[PDB]
């Protein structure tokens, strides 16, 4: 074991280790190839506190370490001691290593076509959400319309209740009966508006429900997506 | 731009040596409608109106036809009433302006109520304009019941008063300075390669004057040193008509003096005025004229005829103008512990029980503690936990910006034998500096596409405005009393003290705390790194040590700041104190401090000052997209940065215009709809009589959105020709003629759109139906001297990515020209107005490479046509020059899709890429075609010319590389808009590769070359 162990990945850069360490215990580690090279430098990325910490492993003349007195020289011997000593704010040791484990044509074409539908479901999902919110805000407009025509009844009993008696005596009634026609359409008209809203209400509740289903399938694709993605690269 | 980037290759001086729809459901009301009118007499008379009918005329008809019904003496004249109805924003609306057409009121169902102006505020009620502009009725705010919202609305007027005062202070000139800012570069110094277009040092500049009651033009050609204020330019024009054989010369010298300041110059053809003592060549028009082989044409014009049309005087404070017991935070003993209670529901299928738990974390961008899930224990059904969660952090050690992040989520491991849902975020602190406690119900947001990162702390802080969503009920500890963050007085004490403690040096077993430093502090080398560089534990600590030495190099601040132990109350207090009197840094460096790595009020507050002082209105106008983007990470509604932006925007209308569109374009976007809605209101309330022009641009864009909604979708998937039948008809209609004729271009408000050229506007041929519209320029000096106006209205593609790319190219170009030499890019105009709705400026006289065919050499022959003989040499100077810019830039920004119908060539010889959209990674260009045009005709690459091309590309690449940072930061600020190519720093990493960055200078130049003399090589598709 020397320039080629479990945790030596080298060929990878900052972004890749970043995602490999995602959500792991205080001590998960690997070593990397550093940016600027003097024929070679190395970087250890330790897990502590909920974050990725970058630590520079130095060369200089031919001995290794983290700081001024560089002792452990063989790259591996440095990790072999482990982080308690070098600063007490890093008290945990190096627990988890990382390590490694078109012929495989078939076991990826599922990632093509299950992800086909997750990029098709997120669509159905987005569209429905906007569409629901439209129906919500239309219902709002309906009640509000309903509240106007209703208030138009008030504006008619008053104004015509004190004339359903005045015209009753004026020698000439008969006008009062071509008035009721208007009330008949008014109340006939409100009923339509109430139905129009109702039909929309029992279209929303069934549009809403539909959305829950589009979500349900999505949260059940999600985890199965991550496993193929990971049966692929490794 | 001005002249459509068309170079005149000849000027070696010597001349004399929701959704739309009008009516809910229906996209377009029928030529005629039955609109029911509800009268105050109590009777619905149903009235037949043509859709274009004005309200003045509906009223007339209603009242004429109403006296045919009962109770008609029970009337009131006619004009006493004013209609009210319900618009499809669900609100009742008084329709005070009775010019408004029936097809234009956003009615819900065709009915109008007749009432009486109770409210009697015809004036204040016409802040219905404010709602229109914002799009969202003003009073969804009036009914909010959140103290921060109501506060903001009140407190933000300070800014509006102040800004409205500044404008009128210095009566008439400052008003004009505001309405018409000087359009001016930020360095007065001319790059030497422009000097050498005026190798005399001077320029010929025609100065027209209008003489007839119906316009008559006089010239006066004039010639003057590029660097000469307009004051003086007016003089030399006086001394030219006035010159006479009776006029001596102290007779002329005096009376020039006496008339020099009674006139004003104006760019001919648009609304651009030279209102300031600036070097004549500092104005973009001028420099741009030098650049295109163009004679400046200015218009002399009396100051007093400009000042007569400037009527903004009125600003009115609106209707909404009208101590307990606390413990200082760190008195609080023992750790924070948040109680998780219960979510009400969750969208899991239940036949798949990878069960359900709440993941939580305290955060500061990246977290200040080990973060912890609660037990999985609950198997949905009634998702409940009742448990307190213990976080290892003293409550005293909570940073000011500290907040809590949570999600409901699921993962895996379960294959073999080995070991999401909805997220929400909360400010541990009030806007009033309270640390929250008690009952908290949080509606959570949906998980955004792609991001399966489990916790999403970049998503906004706030409960979900939509309460038909899973909702997580919460409990924070409650101490004897209300707990507040300590005063700034107190913190500065602690800072002082626990450094007087520091001089108890004793080597110890640690390395962070340590303070001289020898010559080997040369870690000014780290100050020079780009902001994504990554700082090692050794380095982070090195910095906190020699922090008190850092003041001597101001620009380390970003890195030092990312080295503070943000969970140490000691370290933060000490940091606070350094930030206090830190030497200020260049604006392009302060900006970084407004991204989401630097969330701390003190720090961001500092950046805002560095901006107040140093950043010029030019640079603002430029990096505006980011600044508007970056408000999204401000923790509270009322902060320093808004008070900044908003003040600027009321102070300089050219900024204002875009400040407004950039905010309006995301109003559909609920995560940010109210912060922006709120912002937008205060701005309109305070923007003067510009609101009226804005409203007209809005009016017009809606008509446009609607029209295209029928051209796709609402069937109209007919023969191309049929669709055109519809467009032509529909544009002729009088509602549309009004709506879409004579308003300011959103792409450039200095650009008046007049009447349409109906016989020039047509539907382009894309799936999405892009309307190609042409307007007349209604300027007096328009068609000669300037232009006729073409824009694309495009409704379906998300234009933000294109917007940013075009920003970045401009900047790039800007760098290469100021470094001297000189690759001309075409940052064409692009503006996103909505949910994938936008405008693109037509660059007249360009054709796709994949048009020019209908020859491998004859691209070079097409160029020798259009460009005759001698002129022809500069077309290669131009083509070669532009190809570099796009080679270099295209490579850095990583644009694939680089086929010949994406690249356009313009007649003068210019190249320019269009239709970007797709970003970094999500080789190079050089096809033979281009490689043939460079090297004027030949087939032999080892050419004299191709060699020069390499120097341009080498010199250019490295220029950008020096200016990495600006670019890393410009991209950095973007990470909070819905843009699906910029969600993580991970994403930005691409351009960190492309400019080598990690390697040396010399090394990066080698790598790029390793990229340059490569590439090499049916054409619509590709085969063998």
């Amino acid at each position: 074991s020397l320039q080629n162990a479990e945790w030596y990945w080298g060929d990878i850069s900052r972004e890749e280790v970043n995602e490999k360490l995602r959500d792991t215990a205080d001590g998960t580690f690997l070593v990397r190839d550093a940016s600027t090279k003097m024929h070679g430098d190395y970087t250890l990325t330790l897990r502590k506190g909920g974050n990725n910490k970058l630590i520079k492993i130095f060369h200089r003349d031919g001995k290794y370490g983290f700081s001024d007195p560089l002792t452990f020289s063989s790259v591996v011997e440095l990790i072999n001691h482990y982080l308690a000593q070098y600063n007490p704010k890093l008290d945990v040791k190096l627990l988890y290593p990382v390590s490694k484990y078109k012929k495989l044509h078939e076991y990826n074409t599922q990632f093509q076509e299950k992800s086909r539908e997750y990029d098709r479901l997120y669509e159905e999902y987005t569209r429905t959400s906007q569409e629901i919110q439209m129906k919500r805000t239309a219902i709002e407009a309906f009640n509000e319309t309903i509240k106007i025509f209703e208030e138009q009844c008030q504006t008619q009993e008053r104004y015509s209740k004190e004339y359903i008696e005045k015209f009753k005596r004026e020698g000439n009634e008969k006008e009062i009966q071509r008035i009721m026609h208007n009330y008949d359409k008014l109340k006939s008209r409100i009923s339509e508006i109430i139905d129009s809203r109702r039909r929309l209400e029992e279209d929303l509740k069934k549009q809403a429900a539909e959305y829950r289903e589009i979500d349900k399938r999505m949260n059940s694709i999600k985890p199965d997506l991550i496993q193929l993605r990971k049966t692929r690269d490794q | 731009s001005y002249y459509h980037h068309h170079h005149h290759h000849d000027y070696d001086i010597p001349t004399t040596e929701p959704s739309s729809g009008e009516l809910w459901g229906i996209h377009l009301m029928p030529p005629r409608i039955l609109v029911e009118c509800l009268l105050p007499n109590g009777m619905i008379v149903t009235l037949e109106c043509l859709r274009e009918a004005t309200l003045i005329t509906i009223k007339h008809e209603l009242f004429k036809e109403a006296r045919k019904y009962p109770l008609h003496q029970l009337l009131q004249d006619e004009s006493s009433y004013i209609f009210v109805s319900v618009t499809q924003e669900a609100e009742r609306e008084e329709f005070f302006d009775e010019t408004r057409r029936l097809c234009d009121l956003r009615l819900f169902q065709p009915f109008l109520k007749v009432i009486e102006p109770v409210g009697n505020r015809e004036e204040k009620i016409l802040n219905r304009e404010i709602g229109f502009a914002i799009g969202m009725p003003v009073c969804e705010f009036d009914m909010v019941k959140d103290p921060e919202v109501q506060d903001f609305r009140r407190n933000i007027l300070n800014v509006c008063k102040e800004a409205v005062d500044l404008r009128d202070l210095n009566s008439p000139h400052s008003r004009a300075m505001y309405v018409y800012p000087p359009n001016v570069e930020s360095s007065p110094e001319l790059p030497k390669h422009i000097y050498n277009k005026l190798d005399k040092g001077q320029i010929i500049v025609v100065i027209w004057v209008i003489v007839s009651p119906n316009n008559d033009k006089q010239k006066y050609t004039l010639k003057i040193n590029h660097d000469c204020v307009p004051e003086q330019v007016i003089a030399e024009a006086i001394r030219k008509k006035t010159r006479s054989m009776l006029l001596s010369s102290e007779q002329l010298k005096l009376c020039v003096l006496e008339y020099q300041g009674k006139y004003i110059l104006k760019v001919c053809g648009c609304d651009e005025y030279f209102l300031e003592k600036y070097p004549l060549s500092q104005y973009k028009y001028i420099r741009s004229c030098i650049m295109l082989g163009r004679m400046p044409n200015l218009m002399l014009m009396a100051k007093e005829s400009l000042y007569s049309q400037l009527p903004m005087d009125c600003f009115t404070m609106p209707s909404y103008s009208r101590e307990t017991s606390t413990k200082s935070l760190w008195v609080i003993n023992s750790a924070l512990r948040i109680k998780i209670l219960c979510a009400t529901y969750v969208n899991v299928n239940i036949r798949d029980i990878d069960k359900i738990y709440v993941r939580t974390g305290i955060y500061h961008g990246g977290e200040p503690l080990c973060d912890n899930v609660n037990t999985q224990r609950v198997p949905c059904s009634n998702p409940r936990w009742n448990e307190w969660l213990n976080y290892d952090i003293y409550i005293p050690d909570l940073p000011r910006a500290a907040r809590l992040c949570l999600s409901i989520c699921s993962v895996k491991g379960r294959k073999g034998a080995k070991e999401p849902l909805a997220w929400g975020n909360i400010n541990l602190f009030d806007y009033t500096d309270t640390l929250v406690s008690g009952k908290m119900a949080l509606n959570l947001w949906p998980v955004p596409h792609g991001l399966e990162d489990l916790l999403n702390p970049i998503g906004v802080t706030g409960s979900n405005p939509n309460k038909e969503t899973p909702c997580l009920e919460l409990e924070f500890d409650w101490f004897s009393s209300v707990v507040k963050f300590p005063d700034m007085s107190v913190i500065e004490e602690h800072a002082n003290w626990s450094v007087s403690r520091e001089a108890g040096f004793s080597y110890s077993h640690a390395g962070l705390s340590n303070r001289r430093e020898n010559d080997k502090e040369q870690l000014k080398a780290i100050s020079t790194r780009d902001p994504l560089s990554e700082i090692t534990e050794q380095e982070k600590d090195f910095l906190w040590s020699h922090r008190h030495y850092c003041v001597t190099i101001p620009e380390i601040l970003p890195k030092l700041l990312l080295s503070v132990k943000w969970n140490s109350r000691d370290e933060v207090a000490q940091m606070y104190c350094l930030v206090k009197d830190w030497p200020p840094i260049k604006p392009e460096q302060a900006m970084e401090l407004l991204d989401c790595n630097y969330p701390d009020p003190m720090v961001r507050g500092f950046a805002v000052r560095c901006l107040e002082k140093y950043l010029t209105d030019d640079k603002l106008s430029q990096y505006l997209i980011q600044l508007v983007q970056v408000l999204k990470y401000e923790q509270y509604l009322d902060n320093l940065l808004v008070r900044f932006l908003l003040k600027k925007a009321l102070t300089n209308q050219r900024i204002g215009h875009f400040f407004f569109w950039h905010l309006k374009s995301e109003m559909h976007n609920k995560t940010v709809s109210q912060r922006f809605g709120l912002l937008l209101e205060s701005y309109c309330r305070a923007c003067g009589m510009y609101l009226k022009h804005l409203n007209r641009q809005v009016e017009a864009m809606e008509k446009l959105i609607n029209l295209t909604d029928i051209l796709k979708q609402e069937k109209k998937d007919e023969t191309q020709k049929v669709q055109m039948k519809f467009l032509v008809e529909q544009m002729r209609r009088p509602d549309f003629m009004d709506a879409l004729q004579g308003f300011l271009s959103p792409l450039n408000p200095a650009h008046q759109l007049g009447n349409l050229r109906l016989e020039e506007c047509r539907i382009m041929s894309s799936a999405k139906r892009p309307l190609w519209l042409n307007w007349e320029n209604p300027d007096i000096m328009s068609e000669l001297l300037f232009q006729n106006n073409e824009i694309i209205f495009k409704n379906g593609d998300d234009l933000r990515q294109d917007m940013l790319t075009l920003q970045i190219i401009r900047i790039m170009e800007n760098i290469w020209q100021n470094q001297g030499l000189d690759l001309r890019m075409l940052p064409y105009g692009c503006l996103s107005i909505g949910d994938c709705v936008g405008l693109i400026e037509v660059v007249r006289n360009s054709h796709t490479i994949m048009q020019i065919q209908c020859n491998s050499h004859t691209l070079h022959q097409w160029l020798k046509d259009k460009n005759k003989g001698e002129i022809y040499d500069a077309a290669i100077d131009l083509f070669t020059r532009s190809c570099a810019g796009y080679c270099v830039a295209t490579f850095i920004l990583g644009i694939g899709d680089r086929h010949n119908s994406n690249i356009m060539v313009k007649d003068d010889g210019q190249l320019f890429h269009i239709d970007f959209g797709h970003f970094l990674d999500h080789p190079f260009v050089l096809t033979q075609d281009f490689l043939i045009v460079i090297s004027k005709g030949a087939q032999e690459t080892k050419t004299r010319e191709f060699e020069r091309f390499q120097e341009m590309c080498y010199k250019a690449y490295l220029a950008i590389r020096q200016h990495a940072n600006l670019f890393i930061n410009l991209f950095s600020m973007m990470l909070g808009s819905g843009m699906p190519e910029l969600q993580s720093f991970d994403d930005i990493a691409y351009i960190r590769k492309t400019l080598a960055l990690d390697k040396t200078e010399q090394e990066a130049l080698e790598y790029f070359m390793k990229q340059m003399n490569d590439a090499r090589h049916d054409w619509i598709f590709h085969t063998i």
